[PDB]
RNA sequence: CAUCCAAGGAAGGCAGCAGGCGCGCAAAUUACCCAAUCCUAAUUCAGGGAGGUAGUGACAAUAAAUAACGAUACAGGUUGUAUUGGAAUGAGUACAAUGUAAAUACCUUAACGAGGAACAAUUGGAGGGCAAGUCUGGUGCCAGCAGCCGCGGUAAUUCCAGCUCCAAUAGCGUAUAUUAAAGUUGUUGCAGUUAAAAAGCUCGUAGUUGAACUUUGGGCCCGGUUGG
RNA sequence: AUCUGGUUGAUCCUGCCAGUAGUCAUAUGCUUGUCUCAAAGAUUAAGCCAUGCAUGUCUAAGUAUAAGCAAAUACAGU
């Protein structure tokens, strides 16, 4: 059902955009796996 | 008393003389196959695909023996390979009869598995052969291919296929990393050397008995049956019983070595004591779904006496703490009890019996023997030519003819999702013998009182214990469970596998029923309950049995209220209309008897 | 037997495994320059470690010691040739101030992006590995190739590829044929 | 120790190459060739399991694929999230030539060879040490987890399963030994009142160690190197 | 040229246990697409060995009547 994740070089490209663009700050202490 | 320091010399000397002992043992073990006077190794060929024809395998092997004089409308062969001074006996089973395949493999030293490079192994037959053979035990195994050229374009295309087959074979026999290609002389020679030079593994349950493969069979008149062959197991004694797989137990009057050993008759003897399918399947499918959600629940109804329906039952506080008596006098108990054998410590009895048996052995491995069996002459019509069909004879241990309460482990076969009702008859094979059994299922637990819950159906997932009355086995043989089904291409439905655990009569099984009712009015210290009962006389009669909610709270009856069988009760805490109130009643279950099967 | 073949390991692993500040700084480099591994960063810091060790040793020698003059000048000459060290900083004390970004800047993968030709460092890497870029006459398909200052004028598309002047590729040709077959009804 | 036999007799030494048994946690083909390197002989020519070639081979080492780019819709200060379109390429297969003693493979190349690009990356973790979950279902101090501190007896941040997330990545985990951490072996460089550790006391041989003093100062030429 | 967790009601110490990084150091588990290069029955048993092979050699120039081959009456090629 869900698509596969890319591998190698293309995966580091993905991580880079999470942590330095689409950040969630939650009282200034950014969090990586926020409980919904 | 003084402490001692090891000098270089005595260090050296001790290591040397320990090596000598090790070396003497290896010779001692290989002696059984030592040469042209020694025993033959028993090879069974099993093609996993109908394509193959087993005689093509045997042909390619003998080409490497470098003796055309070795190399026909028969299925058992004796061969001497002078190149290795080796004696072989080759057995080919008739691949039509699934049960006959298992029997030939049971006596083998090496099983040779044939694989096809052209055609895929079938899930419904080829796989089931491999899976089943593993679970009864295998002495050793070799993987072989014989038709690999049939896919040739270049040899590199052959190797792609061979790597696929090696991966497949290693899934079942992970100790093996190579599959031999018999179309290459070097590989085919490599296989032949292994069969001659290498010792097999033992089979524990087999080698603690005696067994022989018949060389000749003959009858003498009121009947007497003569067999001769080579002893392989722990050995035979003329005072012990003798099993033959299709015909049951028999007694022997003489042993002789090709000294004579008559039956001395201070011995034991042959005695055991001292469209409906659519409706039925749908019924179990519906019932098992219900019991999976609402186990053991029973409905009383209006205009029914709760007493006479249920007066048989006891009612108890907790299974793991009750003082239920073992040999209770209750009339449902089976007609045999003192007649049944009772053992106590199975472990200490088992190993003690074996230790004596090897000491009392009259004929031993490698002996040439003739055997005279007291055989009812009317069965003679069922004997087949031993050059076409495998005929084999097994020893019994002293008390293995006597019935007792026995327990088995059970878990489901690879993908058998069908419901299994507890009372339904099943066929069980353990060791060589097989019996029709009606089991009872329970979860394994460590109850200090040996009381355990009876269950209606086999759990979908966990291992569980099955109980019945059957003859004892002192070798803890593995067990395979199946039901006959002549519509299937192999006439058999495989259900599960496990092991013979012990003989133990102190195992108590409690059948359980649940009554249930609705709380509907609530007060700070009392609750009143509907629909569990319908007359005040019933409500009073059961008053002493404890109550529980399925939310796990506990309570007790106070008294009857009114005429319609309402009652009021007290509980640990705040119930509410979403809760249900229940009470359970217990009844002793006893094992059913069992019968031989064919 | 024949004499042994010599070989050596070319990278070194950091000694504290889960230091949060280091982990962030490394991921910024990988995203900026289009690397695939942390190993590609460990390789560069391993090289720089050896360079500092050599220079740090020579600086204990007396000035005009003949060894300091000979080996010191060679080391500087070599780093200027690839453009890691500026021709203004042509002194042994400035060698100690080099840092990892100065080496990453000279990889073929990043040069092919600064020149045009490619529109991202991720697009650049694919072109190199797919044999489209030549350096002078030679096709080069390794992204970590270090571009010497003389070579920069000569980076261009390879003669034997599309973009460089050859016939269209396999997929372009297939499409034209199938269309012509349908049009050549 | 051990082989053959006509029972009179005869023959033996793989810690050379390949191969077998045994042992054990623990280790490859009974293949091709003198073309190269060299050696021996009465010799340019013969011979060479010395040596070379290929097979098995995640011991260790180097380089490095598993996707790139537009349009459209929506959101936002040129960057994100999802409907759609052409391009590019080797893994693999193969005519040929090259390679080679003859071959296999590498390098080169006509034809063929991507849309869940199914031509689908794993191995360990998510209380602390130590990067990363008040998520959701189950269970009953039990099954289990746990290097250490500990968790679990319905209300589990630690068990089991599902989502999501983290780390290294064609590699990752475990056991045993050893190096650093260790100024917990201390020459550099430890400690001995009360925490482990100054011997009841004095004499004394080997060993280690042992106060101060003897030509100091002052003139005159030559004089090389570096710096201004 | 770097350390962190554990003795207490709480604190400062002595001290060890656990954690951390490497190994041209071995074994083993799971997984495995491409190019170059490459160790390999040492550890325990300097234990025992079926079969085949591993040492021979000639130039114009020591000895020729092969009843060998091939075509200058003592001989004369190979």
């Amino acid at each position: 059902e869900k698509p596969k994740k890319p591998k190698g070089r293309a995966y580091k490209r993905l991580l880079y955009t999470r942590r330095f663009v689409n950040v969630t700050l939650v009282n200034g202490k950014r969090r990586m796996n926020p409980g919904p | 008393k003084p402490d001692k320091q090891v000098s270089k010399l005595q260090r050296k000397n001790k290591a040397k003389q320990l090596r000598a002992q090790r070396i003497l043992d290896s010779i001692e073990n290989r002696k059984l196959f030592e040469g042209k006077n020694g025993a033959a190794k028993i090879i069974t060929i099993v093609p996993l695909v109908n394509d193959l024809d087993p005689l093509d395998i045997l042909y390619k092997l003998l080409k490497c023996a470098d003796d055309e004089g070795i190399m026909d409308s028969k299925r058992i062969f004796n061969v001497h390979i002078k190149k290795f001074k080796s004696n072989l006996k080759i057995i080919i089973p008739d691949m039509t009869n699934f049960l006959n395949i298992l029997d030939c493999a049971k006596v083998a030293d090496f099983v040779v598995f044939g694989l096809s490079g052209v055609q895929e192994v079938d899930e419904e037959f080829g796989e089931q052969i491999i899976r089943a053979l593993e679970l009864q035990g295998i002495a050793s195994y070799i993987g072989v291919i014989s038709n690999l050229s049939a896919v040739h374009e270049k040899e590199k295309f052959q190797l792609d296929v061979k790597q696929s087959l090696e991966s497949y074979f290693k899934h079942f026999f992970p100790s093996e990393e190579r599959v031999y290609n018999l179309e290459k002389n070097s590989d085919a020679l490599n296989v032949l050397r292994t069969l001659c030079q290498r010792l097999p593994r033992s089979i524990n349950w087999r080698d603690n008995r005696g067994y022989v493969v018949a060389d000749f069979v003959d009858f003498v008149e009121s009947g007497d049956l003569v067999i001769e062959g080579t002893v392989r197991g722990i050995g035979f004694n003329a005072n012990r019983l003798v099993h033959i797989p299709d015909f049951g137990d028999f007694q022997l009057n003489k042993i002789e070595k090709i000294t004579v050993f008559e039956s001395n008759m201070n011995r034991d003897t042959l005695d055991e004591y001292a469209e409906e399918e659519e409706r039925q399947l749908r019924e179990f499918r519906d019932m098992e779904k219900e019991d999976r959600e609402f186990p053991d629940e029973i409905e009383l109804e209006p205009s029914e006496s709760a007493i006479e329906r249920l007066k048989r039952y006891r009612g108890l506080k907790n299974l793991y703490n009750c003082d239920w008596q073992v040999d209770e006098k209750d009339p449902s108990s089976p007609a045999e009890w003192k007649r049944l054998l009772r053992i106590g410590n199975y472990k200490n009895t088992k190993n003690r019996i074996i230790k004596e048996t090897k000491n009392e052995a009259q004929a031993i491995a490698g002996d040439r023997i003739r055997m005279f069996i007291r055989f009812p002459k009317f069965l003679l019509e069922k004997i087949q030519d031993p050059k076409q069909l495998l005929f084999a004879v097994y020893g019994l241990l002293l008390h293995e003819h006597k019935n007792a309460v026995v327990n088995f482990s059970l878990q489901r076969w690879e993908q058998y999702d069908k419901p299994v009702p507890s009372q339904e008859p099943i066929v069980v094979q353990y060791g060589v013998r097989r019996y029709t059994i009606q089991p009872l299922f329970s979860q394994g637990s460590n109850s200090p009182n040996n009381v355990h819950k009876y269950e209606r159906f086999l759990h979908p997932d966990t291992v569980s214990v099955a109980t019945c009355i059957a003859p004892v086995d002192f070798t803890q043989s593995p067990a395979i469970f199946f039901k006959p089904s002549p519509t299937d291409a192999k006439n058999i439905e495989l259900i599960g596998h496990g092991t013979f655990l012990n003989a133990d009569h102190s195992r108590i099984l409690a059948k359980r029923a649940i009554l249930t009712g609705h709380p509907f009015r609530f007060h700070k210290t009392v609750v009143t309950v509907r629909y569990m009962f319908f007359r005040p006389e019933d409500v009073e009669w059961f008053k002493s049995i404890p109550l529980f909610t399925k939310s796990g709270r506990s309570g007790f009856i106070k008294e009857s209220l009114g005429t319609h069988g309402y009652f009021k009760a007290t509980f640990d805490g705040k119930l509410s209309a979403q809760d249900v109130v229940a009470m359970s009643l217990y009844k002793r279950m006893w094992p059913m008897p069992s019968l031989p099967w064919n | 037997p024949r004499a042994p073949r010599t070989y050596s390991k070319t990278y070194s692993t950091p000694k504290r495994p889960y230091e949060s500040s280091r982990l962030d700084a490394e991921l910024k480099l990988a995203g900026e320059f289009g690397l695939k591994n942390k190993k590609e960063i460990y390789r560069i810091s391993f090289q720089l470690s050896k360079i500092r060790r050599a220079a740090r040793d020579l600086l204990t020698r007396d000035e005009k010691d003949p060894k300091r003059l000979f080996e010191g000048n060679a080391l500087i000459r070599r780093l200027v040739r690839v453009g890691v060290l500026s021709e203004d900083k042509k002194k042994l004390d400035y060698v100690l101030a080099l840092k990892v970004e100065d080496f990453l800047e000279r990889r073929l993968q990043t040069q092919v992006y600064k020149l045009g030709l490619a529109k991202s460092v991720h697009h650049a890497r694919v072109l190199i590995t797919q044999r489209h870029i030549a350096v002078g006459k030679q096709i080069v398909n390794i992204p970590s190739f270090m571009v010497r200052l003389d070579s920069e004028k000569h980076i261009d598309f390879a003669p034997t590829s599309p973009f460089g002047g050859a016939r269209p590729g396999r997929v372009a040709r297939r499409n034209a044929a199938r269309k012509a077959e349908a049009s050549g009804e």
